């Protein structure tokens, strides 16, 4: 979801989440938050987020 | 769905679907509005059903509620029938008026439940002790009002000591009460149940009559003991008669009352005159009574009278001490504090009320004795610390505060509180606070304590968790405030109904009640109760005085010196001896030891008395007791109780400490001549050494004797030695020896508890359709209890041969305790009979609870109880008398002959092996070649833990095969059999060869050479005389002389059809050695195991060697983290079958005359439990060692007949692996398959390349020069790059096979090539297999230079510029053939295809730069190869997961990606693998199976994939009807491809080949920063199986 | 009365299997056929005026034909099955070999029916009760084999004892040693034992009454008969090794532990 890995099939734009393949609506936006300022995130997440 | 619709209401595009959404919202709400009610209407009904049909008497108690529940049950059953006829949710929702009907049912069921709760609360309040009883138990009590026997088990919860009620023969009148010990109190006035039919009424009358009769008997007891109080001399007979006539509690109370009254009268009489004569008289009387009791206790007494005498002695010693203190202090007034501070008893018989007759006073406190029957309780030695505890606690009770005796563990805190409560006659109820804290009854228990009047002590209140601590703290705070409200003077108690808020009700609090909170510092009491509780530091109890009083109680003449010696000795043992969990030098152990010493003393008195009586003598118990050593009895008791638990390292330290504390006193072991003779006979019968102590085998004989002693004493015991110490053999010998000694048949029931599930072990209750299924242990217990075949006459021992864990021993705690009762969820209570003895074998008790260890006796079988000499003697004895070929039919005939006369020449095999034992005896001596070799080998490091018995069993099996080989030579040379000279040379060489392959068979080649050098130093046998060859490289021929293994390895030629998949292994030196060992260790049916680094070749060698044998039927099972005994049971059900025989049920393969062998490819990989045991490994261990297992469904023993196991492994150092149990590694001989090395690789790939070059006939001459290069560079890489620099720099022959496959696929479509083109393809494959995995640029430069160097070295006169240009690229897109292409043309083609890809699948620009075209080509290349799996590792981003998709789209591979959910069990991954495999193989649809680290979080499912990566088929996926469907689709696909196949095996092989060709796996990972993940660095097997590509970061 | 009840008849060829069952059917001439023969007994309850049939399946002497048992009994009909092992008293030296051979063949068939182990333990426990619940009109030295199903051993041609005594020098000790071995085998399978002759009509009514008693619950009053060497009758649940040991009092040349083929 952070990487925007849309899979397009006809008009259905799926994205995998757990078992389900859900339809990405255009309006979706997510903001991640951290109250802890002492955190070491993985390099996997750093490339996927600003 | 409701939340999602509510969220959809906020969507900007919601207006279009609004009306439809609203409709569903209504339906969704209605569905919830139904089922939220429905579950309630179900639960209450189920609950009410469980109450209204379980008891038939509930109808009479609650008729109206019964009728309402009948009318409700009918309606609910009708509704449920209607639902059953249409179980759809929408069909159910549309039932007419279902909502109103269910609401009516909920309301009425709630009303009936409320009525039942009110009725039960009324019954509880009528007889308050029921508040200590649970709801189901109270319902059982009231319902079974007419079946009084069922009530007998619940009295232990309600009353302090009443275990049962004595009843008239017709059960209409209660005559008295009885304790656990059998002590009975007969009521003066019986309670007539017929006149008071209600349970509460006659139970209240029983309590009242118990108190009245106890008071009336205490009156008579005091009246009688007053005579002894005022008498100068006491007649022992009258005193003993008085003790017998009255209960222990009344006896001690009478003694205390008499002493208190006598001292009070004395102090009144002295009255300021200073005349101390009356106190001297009191002390004289007390001393006379003490002398009478000391004389009486040495005699033999019944147990109850002995307990009464011990209590009286313990009380009178304290009375003597107090009177001596008063005389020394010159106390001369009854109101002096020195007398008031001592507890005093004032009995006023004239009081009409029977609860204010005895008044117990201490300083201010003035309690009354609540006459609650306590039975024969354990009295406490009134030390000064306990006296302080009593004083402070009574002061706190007088001030209405709570009590808090805090201190370290085992300091008498809870026991002291219990003793104080029992001294005042108040019911104490200790609440444990260690994971058994039943909260749901705690409010009920508090209300019961408040209403009835009873104490409550929380043992270790610190151990409650924070929520539990806070809630209980609040409840106790409310109770303590209610109690403190009594103390105020203004509140007049004529009308003062004190109350407390408990369970949202005003509960009346009686003043007699109190609460105590024991604490363990390290700490403080909760802040709620710090003000309300008085704390006392019970830091250090008085060990010396407790020991003194107890030893005096047992009749020891000297107690002061013995106590002062034994007490420091225990602390000395606690400090000096090595800390172990099972050691227990606490006060409970000391008191038990002293009681044992008293028992031993009394036994010695009886022994001397009977010995003198058989002679002519005059007998007196006191005279015999006078001239005995008390120290010898005490040291004997200490040794008998402690030495069995002592480790061999600690026994000499213990003896040194005992000599220091007890100088000049030694413990001579009691001689058991008969048992020792029987042990000698059985040991000779079973080929075991026996010794008379301090000889070869003395320690083992001593340990079995100790085992006999512990079995005699306890009803449950354990053997907790390390693996290979003879505990199981010792127990077997003991049973077979007692069989002869006592003429009682010994039966053994051996159970592996961890192999079987707890539900099967103890039997599980069906949650519905109530029926009981007996578990295995319960089945055995029921079988012995019923005694259909007279099992009570026989003696049966149950042995739990497996690791002890808390989970499966919870039910066994009740049996192992003094109760001896197994309780099951069925409600049945099985009484263990005296014949049963529950036994345990454990390598260690690391995960055993202290509760389990305390209940059981123990004999620690230290590893130095079985010397090497004993095992060698066992081996040589087995050889001389067990024919090695006759098998099991003649096993029974071994017992037919007591000596087997005339059967010395049973067969030529016996003679040959006897001669072999004669040749082998000089090398098996205590300081022979084998012993020195083993001691040196123990120094060497081995990948698996080196245990002595594993090496010895391996060596014995190899020697067995040596004599079998001699027998084979004799059979093949009937005209002249083996001569003794050739036999001597052959066995002498074979012993060295077997020594090397048994000891250094688990080590590397260098260490095998080291052991060979050491053997060459110490051996007298000649060895090979070739300098630069290891000894292990040589075989021993049938003739004595050595011969190199290289002669026996043929040079073969492989077909071009199978150049990279000849599953038949190319014969190499390691392969021939390992198959020779495989045959040698399979001849004995031992479970072989092979370890080694990934790709070493163990699986192929095992399969080829097993399939070479004609009889062996291989079943390929692959183990994983989730594998269990179920896999092996399913495999047995598939290939094998159970058949009944008179010996017993036997499991055998369906195919006659074939040995079924199970391949367990990854024995290490199964996950350990929380307690460090693999279930399947234990299951295999019990099968291989006991030769069978227990069918759980039938709960019956079955024996394997032709089943074997042979496993493969990676070393346990690898991340996903685990070490194996030492009880399991003992049986299996482990071989280490290291990498082939240069010579073996050259031979193998010479065969492969000679096969590969057959396609082009002009390049055959260049086969051998190429093969060295493929080896040389590979070895150079193996020397330059190691796992230390990067975790994925792993090399193995799998890389070489990939190289061969790559060259083969390059050359297959090509009609011809020049030598330079072959060199170019070789260099390209080198770069694509080795240069890609590298991380650093300079390493890539080194590989670039080294490829050129190796090529020009092995291909001279070939110009480098034409043969190998640096920008080497091979591609198939430009032309139909796989031929070299230029960079620019490939750049243009890929750019065009990428621009196409932009507007086809994903609209995001993708730039082609120099370092991404190369990755595109690499990914395409791995896609073209067979079994081509890629592992892209690199920085986050950089193209992985985007290049893989791009190349997959370009090559037409449909991309499949796994979607892991939560609760995504391994079955879901199995189904996904089944679907993709069916698509790839049956439908011939190429798939790129992309996997990412995000969905590869769990490593459990990534070992199912390793089988696919290595072989392309994962056995066990399609088992069942899925196999039939896959076979049908597979044959349809084969017909589509044009091949007609019939056999299922050939169709499966073709399906596997299709899966190899089509399905590809693309793993994507980040570099090794995933330490937090379970993978850490993923397994090196995964690195080996795939082709690794380092993506790196953009330059 | 219940329908679908079955009788499985086993034994060597020439033992009497077809002749015994044909005579019990009230027929003079039953047609002999290689493989698996079939006939039915008509059963009538005079106290109730009702009548049913019992299926009788007779296996050939050749082990080649043991596959045909699948057409006689199933995992469903086994609870409704009585087993008859036919022992040939004109060839006593084949009786223990025959009884072990046929019991093994039946067991090899029961194991192949894959009966649910719970249902097998229900039948086994019921048969242990149907054997312990015997009394003349727990303690154990019996049912080592425990077929767990009704079993009857029928000795046929017992009149041939009068030829063994005259042509092979057989004596009371040989007949009691045969009787003890037969009784020990009957204890292993929880079986009944009956001696019969179709030529002298000995025990034919007793065999029919015992079959209908164990199969349909008919009343039975005959006690054990152990004094007549050629007419012995022992019902399932009557016997034990102490009742067998009385036969050892007549042993003068053989022992209770000596092998059957060494003496017979
Ligand atoms: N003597 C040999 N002849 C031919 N190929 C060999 C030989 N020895 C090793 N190999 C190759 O070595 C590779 C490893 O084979 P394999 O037996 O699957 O290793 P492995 O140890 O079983 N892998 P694993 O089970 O996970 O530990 C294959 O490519 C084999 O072809
Ligand atoms: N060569 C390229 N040119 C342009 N964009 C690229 C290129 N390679 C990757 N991207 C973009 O980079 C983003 C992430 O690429 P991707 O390789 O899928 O991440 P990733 O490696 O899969 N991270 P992860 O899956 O957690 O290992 C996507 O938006 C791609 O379109
Ligand atoms: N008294 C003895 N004399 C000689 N050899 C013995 C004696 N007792 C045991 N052994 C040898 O030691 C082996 C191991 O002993 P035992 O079978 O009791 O196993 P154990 O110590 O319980 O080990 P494990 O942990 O493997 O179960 C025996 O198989 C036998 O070879
Ligand atoms: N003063 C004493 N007199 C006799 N026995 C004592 C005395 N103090 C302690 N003990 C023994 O030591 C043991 C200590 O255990 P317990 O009091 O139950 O828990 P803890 O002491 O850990 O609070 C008891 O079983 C008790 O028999
Ligand atoms: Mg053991």
């Amino acid at each position: 979801v952070l990487n925007r890995e849309v899979r397009r099939t006809g008009g259905r734009v799926l994205i995998t989440l757990g078992d389900q393949d859900i339809d990405l609506s255009p309006s979706f936006v997510i903001f991640l938050s951290t109250r802890d300022p002492t955190v070491e995130f993985p390099p996997d997440l750093c490339s996927r987020v600003t | 769905h409701i939340n999602s619709v509510s969220a959809m209401k906020l969507s900007p595009y919601y207006k279009v679907f609004e009306e439809d959404a609203l409709s569903w919202e209504d339906k969704l709400n209605r569905i919830m509005a139904l089922f939220d009610v429905w579950i309630d209407v179900q639960r209450r009904w189920v609950y009410l059903e469980g109450i209204f049909t379980g008891s038939a008497d509930i109808k009479h108690l609650l008729p109206v509620e019964t009728q309402e529940f009948q009318s409700i049950s009918t309606e609910f059953l009708a509704l449920m029938k209607k639902v059953s006829k249409s179980p759809l949710v929408m069909d159910v929702l549309n039932i007419q008026g279902v909502q109103r009907s269910l609401e009516r049912l909920a309301d009425l069921l709630g009303e009936i439940q409320k009525a039942l709760g009110e009725y039960l609360e009324r019954e509880r309040s009528s007889f308050p002790r029921f508040y200590f009883v649970g709801d189901e138990d109270l319902l059982e009590i009231i319902g079974n009002s007419k079946n009084v026997a069922k009530l007998q088990k619940h009295f232990k919860k309600m009353f302090a000591g009443v275990s049962s009620i004595i009843l008239n023969e017709d059960n209409s009148v209660v005559l008295g009460i009885s304790s656990r010990e059998g002590e009975e109190v007969m009521f003066k006035t019986p309670v007539s149940i017929t006149e008071h039919p209600k349970i509460n009424e006659w139970l209240t009358l029983v309590e009242k009559e118990m108190r009245v009769t106890l008071a009336k008997l205490l009156a008579e007891s005091v009246t009688e003991v007053e005579i002894f109080g005022k008498a100068t001399s006491i007649d022992p007979n009258t005193y003993i008669t008085w003790i017998d006539k009255y209960q222990a509690q009344l006896v001690v109370l009478s003694a205390q009352i008499a002493w208190s009254e006598n001292v009070e009268t004395a102090l009144s009489s002295m009255g300021g005159g200073g005349d101390a004569a009356p106190l001297h008289s009191v002390l004289s009387n007390v001393e006379v009574t003490l002398n009478v009791l000391a004389d009486s206790v040495l005699m033999e007494q019944p147990p109850l009278r002995r307990r009464k005498l011990e209590h009286l002695i313990t009380e009178l010693v304290h009375q003597r001490d107090v009177t001596r203190s008063l005389i020394k202090s010159k106390i001369d007034n009854a109101k002096s504090f020195e007398w008031l501070s001592q507890m005093r008893f004032y009995f006023d018989p004239k009081q009409t009320d029977v609860l204010q007759q005895l008044s117990i006073q201490m300083a201010n406190a003035k309690f009354n004795y609540g006459f609650e029957y306590l039975g024969v309780q354990d009295k406490l030695v009134q030390t000064p610390l306990t006296d302080r505890c009593y004083l402070t606690m009574t002061q706190a009770l007088e001030a209405r505060l709570g009590g808090s005796p805090f201190g370290p563990a085992g300091t008498g805190k809870t026991e002291s509180v219990k003793a104080l409560g029992h001294q005042l006659g108040r019911f104490v109820l200790v609440f444990n606070c260690d994971e058994t804290f039943d909260f749901q009854a705690m409010g009920r228990i508090f209300v019961g304590l408040c209403q009835v009047g009873a104490w409550g002590c929380f043992d270790e209140f610190n151990r409650l968790e924070e929520r539990m601590l806070s809630a209980v703290s609040q409840q106790v705070q409310c109770i303590q405030e209610a109690l403190r409200e009594h103390s105020n003077p203004n509140y007049d108690k004529t009308s003062a109904p004190i109350t407390c808020e408990l369970l949202n009700k005003q509960v009346k609090v009686s003043p007699d009640m109190a609460i105590f909170i024991t604490m363990n510092p390290g700490s403080n009491l909760p802040d709620n109760l710090k003000k309300l509780f008085r704390s006392l530091a019970m830091t250090k109890p008085d060990r010396q005085l407790i020991a003194q009083v107890m030893l005096y109680s047992q009749g020891f003449r000297t107690a002061e010196v013995l106590a002062n010696k034994i007490v420091p000795f225990f602390k000395l043992c606690d400090e000096q001896l090595s800390s172990q969990s099972h050691y227990d030098f606490g006060l409970r152990a000391l008191k038990s030891v002293l009681v044992s010493a008293g028992n031993v003393k009394r036994e010695r008195i009886q022994k001397i008395k009977r010995e003198k009586e058989e002679r002519g003598e005059a007998v007196d118990e006191g005279e015999i007791a006078e001239n005995l050593p008390e120290q010898e009895i005490l040291i004997q008791s200490v040794c008998e109780t402690m030495v069995p638990k002592l480790v061999a390292e600690d026994i000499p330290l213990l003896f040194s400490l005992l000599s220091d504390v007890f100088p000049g006193v030694q413990y001579h072991r009691g001689e058991m001549t008969a048992l020792r003779e029987e042990l000698k006979k059985v040991c000779q019968e079973m080929y075991l050494t026996y010794g008379d102590g301090e000889e070869v085998g003395g320690m083992w004989v001593e340990k079995v004797l100790q085992l006999y002693q512990i079995t005699q004493i306890n009803h449950g015991l354990m053997m907790v030695g390390p693996s290979g110490s003879g505990k199981s053999m010792a127990w077997r010998v003991l049973l077979k020896a007692l069989e002869r000694l006592e003429g009682v048949e010994g039966v053994a029931h051996i159970i592996d508890p961890k192999a079987i599930s707890k539900d099967h072990l103890y039997g599980t209750l069906d949650p519905n359709t109530r029926e009981w299924t007996d578990g295995l242990f319960t089945h055995v217990l029921r079988k012995i209890i019923d005694s259909v075949r007279g099992e009570l006459q026989k003696r049966q021992w149950i042995v739990f041969d497996g690791d002890v864990d808390p989970e499966w021993v919870e039910n066994l705690n009740s049996v192992l305790d003094d109760n001896k009762l197994l309780t099951l969820p069925n409600g049945e209570r099985l009484s263990l009979p005296p014949n049963v003895r529950i036994m345990f074998e454990v390598q260690d008790l690391k995960y055993a609870t202290l509760a389990t260890v305390s209940r059981c006796g123990m004999v620690w079988f230290s590893e130095d109880v079985l010397s090497t000499d004993m095992i060698f003697n066992n081996f040589l004895a087995r050889l001389r008398s067990i024919p090695l070929d006759e098998g099991e039919d003649e096993a029974q005939r071994r017992r037919k002959g007591k000596e087997d006369e005339g059967e010395e020449a049973a067969s030529p095999m016996l003679q040959i092996q006897r001669d072999a034992a004669t040749i082998m005896q000089p090398y098996f001596t205590s300081n022979g070649l084998v012993t020195k070799a083993l001691e040196h080998a123990f120094q060497l490091e081995h990948i698996m833990d080196l245990t002595r018995l594993r090496c010895l069993g391996s060596l014995f099996s190899m020697l067995h095969q040596a004599c079998r080989n001699v027998a084979q030579y004799n059979a093949n040379h009937p005209d002249f059999p083996m001569q003794i000279e050739q036999l001597e040379r052959y066995i002498q060489r074979y012993l060295v060869y077997a020594i090397l392959w048994s000891l250094s068979g688990d080590s590397r080649l260098k260490m095998r050479a080291e052991l060979g050098e050491y053997i060459r130093r110490i051996t007298t046998v000649p060895l090979p005389t070739a300098p630069n060859i290891p000894i292990i490289d040589y075989e021993v021929s049938i003739s004595g002389e050595w011969s190199p293994w290289q002669a026996k390895v043929p040079q073969i030629e492989v077909e071009t059809h199978k150049v990279a998949a000849p599953d038949v292994v190319v014969p190499t030196l390691d392969t021939v050695r390992h198959e020779a060992l495989l045959y040698t260790w399979l001849a004995e049916h031992k479970p072989l195991v092979l370890c080694g680094p990934p790709g070493s070749g163990k699986t192929m060698t095992l399969f080829s060697a097993l399939r070479a044998l004609p009889d062996m039927e291989v079943v390929g099972l692959n183990f994983s983290s989730a594998t269990t005994p179920e896999l092996l049971l399913k495999t047995f059900d598939h290939y094998c079958e159970y058949r009944r025989t008179p010996n017993g049920v036997v499991l055998a393969p369906v195919q006659l005359g074939k040995w079924l062998v199970l391949f367990c490819d990854e024995i290490n990989l199964p996950d350990m439990d929380k307690y460090g045991t693999q279930r399947v490994i234990s299951f295999i261990r019990q099968m291989v060692e006991h030769g069978g297992f227990y069918r759980t469904s039938d709960q019956t023993w079955v024996k394997l007949e032709r089943i074997q196991f042979v496993g493969a492994c990676n070393p346990p150092t690898d991340p996903g692996r685990k070490p194996l149990s030492h009880r399991f590694l003992r049986h299996v001989p482990v071989v280490y398959v290291d990498y082939p090395g240069p010579a073996s690789l050259t031979q193998i790939y010479g065969t492969f390349n000679r096969a590969m070059l057959r396609l082009i006939p002009s390049l055959r001459t260049y086969a051998e020069p190429l093969t060295a290069a493929m080896v040389e560079f590979y070895t150079m890489s193996q020397e330059r790059f190691t796992q230390d620099t990067q975790p994925h720099y792993i090399y193995s022959p799998r890389e070489m096979t990939r190289w061969v496959r790559g060259i083969f696929e390059a050359l297959r479509p090509l009609e011809t090539l020049p030598v330079e083109g072959l060199i170019r393809i070789w260099a390209h494959e080198a770069l694509r297999l080795f240069q890609d995995r590298l991380v650093e640029d300079e390493e890539r430069r080194w590989t670039d230079e080294n490829i050129d160097t190796v090529a020009l070295k092995h291909f001279p006169n070939i110009d480098r510029e034409k043969a190998m240009s640096r920008p080497i690229l091979y591609s198939n897109w430009l032309s139909k053939d796989y031929i070299p292409v230029d960079q620019e043309e490939l750049r243009d083609y890929v750019k065009a295809r990428l621009k196409v890809f932009y507007e086809e699948e994903l609209d995001v620009p993708l730039v082609l730069f120099n370092e991404v075209l190369d990755h595109v080509l690499r990914i395409d290349r791995i896609f073209r190869q067979p079994q081509g799996h890629l592992l892209l590792i690199g920085v986050s981003g950089a193209g992985k997961t985007t290049l893989s998709r791009f190349v997959a789209w370009m090559n037409g591979l449909s991309v499949y990606q796994i979607k892991v959910h939560r609760k995504y069990t391994g079955e879901d991954f199995d189904e996904d693998l089944r679907t993709v495999l069916r698509r790839s193989g049956c439908k011939n649809e190429k798939i790129a199976f992309i996997m990412d680290e995000s969905n590869v979080l769990d490593s459990g499912f990534l070992e199912r994939m390793n089988t696919l990566l290595a072989n392309g088929e994962v056995p066990g996926l399609f088992e069942g009807d899925e196999y039939a469907t896959l076979m049908t689709q597979c044959k349809e696909g084969a017909q589509k491809e044009g091949l007609m196949l019939d056999s299922h095996e050939e169709l499966y092989k073709w399906f596997t080949s299709q899966v190899i060709r089509n399905l590809h796996v693309v793993f994507t990972m980040n570099p090794s920063s995933e330490g937090l993940k379970d993978r850490a660095a993923t397994s090196p097997a995964l690195f080996n199986r795939c082709v690794l590509n380092w993506f790196g970061d953009w330059s | 009365l219940p329908s679908g009840k079955n009788i499985l008849v086993f034994g060597e060829d020439g033992s009497g299997k077809t002749t015994l069952m044909t005579k019990l059917q009230g027929a003079e001439h039953g047609k002999k056929g290689r493989g698996l023969e079939y006939l039915y007994l008509s059963v009538h309850d005079e106290d109730r005026d009702d009548h049913t049939r019992c299926n009788v399946w007779i296996l050939d002497g050749d082990l080649y034909h043991k596959g045909l048992l699948k057409f006689a009994v199933s995992a469903e009909s086994l609870p409704e099955t009585l087993v008859i092992f036919v022992a040939d008293m004109s060839r006593p030296w084949t009786v223990m070999e025959s009884l072990q051979k046929w019991a093994s063949v039946l067991r090899e068939h029961i194991d192949k029916m894959k009966i649910p182990p719970e249902k097998m333990r229900e039948l086994e426990r019921k048969f242990v009760k149907d054997f312990q619940d015997y009394m003349e009109p727990l303690g154990d030295n019996v049912l080592t084999h425990n077929l767990g199903i009704p079993v009857l051993v029928v000795c046929t041609k017992c009149d041939a004892v009068s030829v063994l005594e005259k042509e092979h020098d057989y004596r009371d000790e040989h007949l009691d040693f045969i009787q003890s071995h037969l009784r020990r085998f009957c204890l292993q399978y929880g079986a009944a034992l009956i001696y019969t002759s179709v030529k002298e009509e000995k025990n034919l009514d007793l065999l029919y009454k015992y079959i209908v008693h164990k199969t349909y619950g008919f009343h039975f009053t005959t006690p054990a008969l152990v004094v007549e060497k050629d007419a012995v009758f022992i019902p399932a649940g009557w016997d034990n090794e102490k009742k067998i040991a009385i036969l050892h009092e007549n042993f003068t040349t053989v022992k209770p532990e000596d092998a059957y083929e060494d003496f017979i």
